[PDB]
């Protein structure tokens, strides 16, 4: 070990505000409004109405 | 024109009206301790405690 090959993959991320192309496996719930809730829009979280 | 035996006595007069402006009070303000710093976030409020 030390003279054996290693396969290296490095991923570079780019958040931006353009439409998302790669996403996590999270499941999407239905949308509600007129109510103080916790939301998650394309990875952007927060709390509000 | 100073002299040791000379005086000046006014004969007429003028009635003048002047203006003076003085600030008395300023606007009263209030600040929310938590909603300015950690607005709508339970984690940040817990840290602020
Ligand atoms: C001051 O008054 C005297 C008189 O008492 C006069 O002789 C003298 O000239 C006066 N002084 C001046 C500078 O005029
Ligand atoms: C004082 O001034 C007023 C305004 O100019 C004038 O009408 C009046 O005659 C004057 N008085 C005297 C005593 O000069």
């Amino acid at each position: 070990v030390g003279y054996q090959p290693y396969r290296v993959v490095v991923l570079s991320f780019e958040l931006l505000n353009a439409p998302a192309t790669v996403c996590g496996p999270k499941k999407s719930t239905n949308l509600i409004k007129n109510k103080c809730v916790n939301f998650n829009f394309n990875g952007l979280t927060g709390t509000g109405v | 024109a100073y002299s040791n035996n000379s005086i000046a006595i006014p004969t007429n007069f003028t009635i003048s009206v002047t203006t003076e402006i003085l600030p008395v009070s300023m606007t009263k303000t209030s600040v929310d301790c938590t909603m300015y710093i950690c607005g709508d976030s339970t984690e940040c409020s817990n840290l602020l405690l």
